[PDB]
C-alpha cells in the first residue's frame, strides 16, 4: 500500500489524534495498466510458495 | 526512411488503431536479444 495524508479531514477541521493524520490504504489505485502491479505481487508469492 | 520506431509502452491494442500508423509488435519479425523464443513462435503465423 501507501500512506495517504488526511487532507480532506484537516481542511474540514475534523478531530484527529495525531500531528500528521496518516491512514494506511491497503493497495494503490491502478488505472490504465495492462499488468496489475498488485496482482503481480501475488505472482511472486505463489512462485515462492 | 524505413526504420521500425518502436513505442516502448505496454498498451492493449484496440481495433480503432488499425487505421492508424501503429502496428502489432508481435508481428514485426525483428530478432530481439534474449527473447528469441517469443519470436520463434511468431514465425509460425506466416502465410504459406
Amino acid at each position: 500500500g501507501f500512506l495517504r495524508t488526511d487532507d480532506l479531514a484537516i481542511a474540514a477541521n475534523f478531530p484527529r489524534a495525531s500531528r500528521n493524520p496518516q491512514t494506511y490504504i491497503p493497495y494503490t489505485n491502478q488505472r490504465g495498466t495492462v499488468t496489475n502491479e498488485f496482482a503481480s505481487r501475488f505472482r511472486t508469492i505463489v512462485a515462492t510458495l | 526512411a524505413g526504420e521500425f520506431e518502436f513505442s516502448g509502452r505496454n498498451e492493449k491494442w484496440d481495433q480503432s488503431l488499425y487505421l492508424s500508423e501503429h502496428f502489432p509488435a508481435l508481428f514485426s519479425d525483428v530478432p530481439l536479444a534474449g527473447a528469441n523464443t517469443i519470436i520463434a513462435i511468431m514465425r509460425l503465423f506466416t502465410p504459406q
